[PDB]
RNA sequence: UCGAUGUCGGCUCAUCUCAUCCUAGGGCUGAAGCAGGUCCUAAGGGUAUGGCUGUUCGCCAUUUAAAGAGGUACGCGAGCUGGGUUUAGAACGUCGUGAGACAGUUCGGUCCCUAUCUACCGUGGGCGUUGGAAAUUUGAGAGGAUCUGCUCCUAGUACGAGAGGACCAGAGUGGACGAACCUCUGGUGUUCGGGUUGUCACGCCAGUGGCAUUGCCCGGUAGCUACGUUCGGAUGGGAUAACCGCUGAAAGCAUCUAAGCGGGAAGCCCACCUCAAGAUUAGAUUUCCCUAAAGAGCCGUUGAAGACUACGACGUUGAUAGGCAGGGUGUGGAAGUGCAGCGAUGCAUGUAGCUAACCUGUACUAAUUGCUCGUUUGGCUUGACC
RNA sequence: AAUUCCUUGUCAGGUAAGUUCUGACCUGCACGAAUGGCAUAAUGAUGGCAGCGCUGUCUCCAGCAGAGACUCAGUGAAAU
RNA sequence: CACAGGUGAUCAGGUAGAGAAUACCAAGGCGCUUGAGAGAACUCUGCUGAAGGAACUAGGCAAAAUGGUACCGUAACUUC
């Protein structure tokens, strides 16, 4: 459950250490984004001569929620941080490295390539 | 806040139309024949052939 | 497009092969006696009517013990019509049976029953009004109505405003639920969803209009 | 046992044998996991934090820590997503739920083990 | 909403309200003859009922538990020694209300709580 | 209107118009396709969040299918706010000798009213409905609802020099909105269980209780609840708008029109959900009863019903409530005793003790065949039958 | 600029976005030296702006506790 | 007005505590001259709150938050 104005780690490495969300996007009073979703996010804080740096409007997939994400069975899975994967202009990954664990809510088409550079997949 | 105009009696009558006062169930007590309130005591204690005092 | 009554039973899941939980909500299915079939030629139309539960005696009145002595049944907690057609009216005659058999396995029904009574309700919950500021200056109006109108034109409340009253505890349908499960010798009725009302109510069951 | 016994009846047919575990204790679940068309069994260990007994819609919360963070998934107890459920260390704890190791990281979310 | 709620407020603190009952309780130990409020004498009952369900077998602990509360020792010994050796077979309904009338002072609904069995 | 009609903006809550912003149907096009541009029809729905500023607006950021134009006392202060404007204090610039002044600026500066009538939202009482009653109902009508994205497929096809890229069909998945619900995921859970600080008391120890926001803290049942779950917005019928016709004369031709016959929109009327016979035109059907009946009510025990009501259940031929019993759940290891330790404390007995509202039973207590209301065959006229 | 009308002046910074803020420019409508000028440590329930923390301020409100509101009994106003 | 306001001085128990703060008690004194129910909306006063964390608003107004002792450590600037 992340919204506009809330702060994101970065689960990546583009250089992005902190990430706001400045729009919810997919829908005209759309409130919140969970896992899988995209979001518009600012650079907050970056790493010294990174790829990106602080200031940069850019797309970024929603990896983990504290909220956490419900599966059919009726289980919940929650994490201990919200993170986030930053992406380009076609809402594809920037990174070749991925920190921490994410969801199989990311499988599909354009977030493979996050699925597959993730430690570990739930 | 306030009327416009005095209600007329006739109208505050109308309202006073539901104003009733309620009377009570009554009840001959078996044993000693007096009259009480349906489903209580009487005066002296008597309640569906029993004592309380 | 006749169904049957039964008694929320309350609510649990199924759980599927695959690892899916299903929510589902149980239903008793008493006997429903059919106590009157209602013709066009008598009634002007075409209807079911049955009965479900029961009454001891002392709570049935003589016009209903003759009404039930007519069809032959036993006396009811209450007495529910179905409209029907002359499709449906083929092998229901008077002190017949319906039972759980009625409804099988993925079929969608609908679903109407009594809602849960929240008494008087103000507009925030009975109507999605949004709560004036919390701070802010903000005098005794937290959860007011706002205005109710314009000004002098037109100088008045419109019909239909949405306004603080009684919430909850009328007839509502849901649609478009799936039978998970039907068994007739228990009469259990389990159906995907979540059936208006408490356990306990009464709940109508009838085969979905949408179709 | 809390219900309506027509709802206990849909219930009961649904019971899976699990392993008896308490909250404080180290388990691995195993996962049932289709990724397109096969099905393999992912583990999942960590310490039971909670759990609330409810005969069929029981479940048991699990916290470990993937890589820096850390992830809790509340199973539910009888659903075949769990094929299995294993107790590899008892926990010697005081109360029911363990919710203040969200607040621990390292040397001090560790509990006693149970002999 | 209300919905399956117990419990009553009679229009003070839950403090006070256990206070009060506690109170009652104990006096109707001793005189087992009361005249109170019908709603207070409906509520009576879930409070001075599990006293003297507990006090059919006598222990430390169970006349402890008792202790704890009705905080009145006297009421103690008393359940403990005729009470529940008086309602041993009894189970439940130990106490009878009979409504008698309303009060002068304010019209509130009056009940006798009596204990059966020769209160 | 001066024996007072409160100003701008915001908030809340709206209602209407159509000169239409999106979605729908079209004609023309400097319409290849995809996209548009214009105009015609169309008001059923829908029609951002922020930064700045008191702002309306405006600019800007990021979205969206779209971010419409307006009326409604520039809607709405006896609904809220009080930032600006527009009292009294003070200061700057400027003007005045001055007291002072300024659609100049700056800092500061009391927003009352318990609702009689109309209206509206709910919820009752009375009477009526051609004797009365218990139920079940038809539907004259009324309200609700009506939004829409993206992905796949058709198909990299038609089209196109390429770049790009369809209609029409089909399948799925969302966003906003609404309803119900509580199985799940959570929140709350001040008559549930523990831990713990200060103090006071229960004669004392031990064990407990009061008070300190529930003293504080950690959990948590039922209920209620959303952020959780499930469902809904129809792809149908009828008549139409613009528009396109078929045949066809007036007017030997032509021509959608004059006769006649078609197609055609999210719009209209149905269809879906809810309410509905005070629809005074008060409807229908099935039973029951009439020298106080059939019933209804009072009273009592009461309910996920409820402001009071009403409504639902039950009153001994009884599980209606409380208790009680057996479970469940929650807490997490009672007390006492013993053992180990100098002791704090730990261990055992023993997952113990306690356990609200939950489940299933059970007459132990309380629901008194008491009283009141309600009758006695239901006017007349005509017709048909008898 | 507590002073600048035009005016949200221009340029720079800060924000994704800043009519406010800070720095600078000088075209000072209409600063300026005891109706004191420019600064200034400390101080101020002083004004403006920006952050950390923190949050029901808000998204979007939910549950609970007490006092009213509601019903009964007693007493019994108000403006108009 | 038997009115939550105001009214000078004196006395000054216990356990905690720096304390005449505060909490709980002693001596002493009181329960504040309407009660009884119910447990709707709404109002007041409180408590708790998923995820977010000023997006609220004129403005973080209100709230939440911080809070003791000892020790360590502490920048610009300064009238030292």
């Amino acid at each position: 459950m992340i919204q506009v104005e809330s702060m994101l780690e970065v689960a990546d490495n583009s250089g992005a250490r902190r990430v706001q969300c400045i729009k919810v996007l997919g829908g005209s009073h759309r409130r919140y984004a969970s896992v899988g979703d995209i979001i518009k996010v600012t650079v907050k804080e970056a790493i010294p001569r990174g790829r990106v740096k602080k200031g940069d409007v850019m797309n970024a997939v929603v990896v983990r929620t504290k909220k956490g994400v419900r599966r059919p069975d009726g289980s919940v899975l929650r994490f201990d941080d919200n993170a986030a994967v930053l992406l380009n202009q076609n809402k594809a990954p920037i990174a070749t490295r991925i920190f921490g664990p994410v969801t199989r809510e990311l499988r599909g088409d354009q977030f493979m390539k996050i699925v597959s550079l993730a430690p570990e997949v739930l | 806040a306030v009327q416009k105009s005095r209600k007329s009696r006739s109208r505050r009558d109308m309202r006073r139309s539901h104003h009733h006062m309620t009377v009570a169930e009554l009840s001959v007590d078996a044993t000693t024949g007096e009259k009480h309130r349906r489903h209580h005591m009487t005066k002296d204690g008597f309640y569906r052939g029993r004592q309380l005092f | 497009a006749i169904g049957l009554v039964g008694k929320k039973c309350g609510m649990t899941r199924v759980f599927t092969e695959a690892g899916a939980s299903i929510p589902v909500t149980v239903v008793e299915i008493s006997a429903n006696r059919i106590t009157q079939v209602k013709n066009t030629d008598v009634d002007g139309y075409q209807a079911i009517q049955v009965t479900t539960g029961t009454r001891r005696d002392s709570r049935v009145t003589a016009a209903q013990k003759g009404h039930f002595a007519k069809a032959g049944v036993a006396a009811g907690r209450g007495v529910w019509e179905f409209r029907a057609n002359d499709s449906d009216l083929e092998g229901r005659e008077i002190g017949g049976e319906i039972l759980a058999d009625l409804f099988e396995q993925g079929q969608m029904v609908d679903v109407t029953g009594n809602s849960k009574g929240k008494g008087f309700q103000g507009g925030v919950k009975r109507h999605n009004f949004s709560m004036q500021d919390a701070t802010h200056g903000n005098s005794v109006s937290h959860r007011a109505i706002g205005s109710t109108g314009q000004n002098q034109s037109p100088g008045k409340v419109f019909k239909g405003k949405k306004m603080p009253g009684q919430m909850g505890n009328k007839r509502v349908t849901v649609q478009g639920l799936e039978v998970i499960s039907v068994d007739v010798e228990k009469g259990l009725l389990v159906i995907k969803g979540a059936i208006p009302g408490a356990t306990g109510g009464d709940v109508i069951v009838r085969p979905s209009v949408k179709a | 046992s809390n219900k309506h016994l027509l709802v206990q009846a849909v219930e009961n047919a649904q019971i899976i044998e699990r392993p008896s575990f308490g909250p404080g204790d180290t388990v691995v679940v195993q996962v049932k996991v289709r990724e397109g068309e096969r099905e393999r069994l992912q583990a999942f260990e960590g310490i039971v934090i909670a759990k609330r007994n409810r005969g069929l819609n029981s479940a048991f919360t699990v916290r470990k820590i993937s890589s820096g963070v850390g992830v809790e998934r509340a199973f539910q107890l009888h659903s075949p997503i769990i094929e299995s459920i294993e107790v590899k260390r008892r926990g010697a704890v005081r109360r029911a739920k363990l919710y203040y190791l969200r607040e621990r990281s390292g040397k001090s979310a560790r509990i006693r083990e149970k002999l | 909403m209300r919905h399956r709620k117990s419990g009553v407020k009679l229009g003070r603190t839950s403090s006070h309200r256990k206070a009060m009952f506690q109170n009652m309780t104990n006096s109707l130990f001793e005189h087992e003859l009361i005249k109170t409020t019908l709603p207070k004498a409906k509520e009576l009952r879930r409070v001075a009922e599990p006293l003297i369900t507990m006090a059919k077998e006598d222990s430390v602990a169970n006349r402890r538990l008792a202790f704890s509360r009705m905080r009145s020792k006297t009421m103690v010994g008393k359940l403990f020694g005729t009470l529940g050796p008086r309602y041993q077979n009894r189970p439940g309904g130990y106490l009878r209300i009979v409504k008698c009338g309303n009060r002068d002072g304010d019209n509130a609904p009056m009940a006798y709580v009596e204990l059966v069995d020769r209160d």
